[PDB]
């Protein structure tokens, strides 16, 4: 599964973490078995205006 | 008094069920007795802990 998300919220994205992404956006379940991978794409995903 | 053996049991019997009845008032190192408490102010994960 991937998307993008603000560096804030990459806590979110765990088992049982309450948040606007965790509720609205991605879901994990609190017995979900893998692994969450995050990286930095200021470089490529930001542009002036 | 000469009675006081089958009272013995009786007695017994009430207070172990009275002592059962009680250990439900018991934390037992959780934050409080009550399990609706525990899962209102709690997330599932650490309620569920």
């Amino acid at each position: 599964d991937s998307f993008v998300i603000r560096g804030d919220e990459v806590r979110q994205i765990a088992p049982g973490q309450t948040g606007k992404i965790a509720d609205y956006n991605y879901k994990l379940p609190d017995d979900f078995t893998g692994c969450v991978i995050a990286w930095n794409s200021n470089n490529l995903d930001s542009k002036v205006g | 008094s000469p009675l006081g053996k089958l009272q013995d049991v009786v007695n017994q019997n009430a207070q172990a069920l009275n002592t059962l009845v009680k250990q439900l008032s018991s934390n037992f190192g959780a934050i409080s007795s009550v399990l609706n408490d525990i899962l209102s102010r709690l997330d599932p994960p650490e309620a569920e802990v």
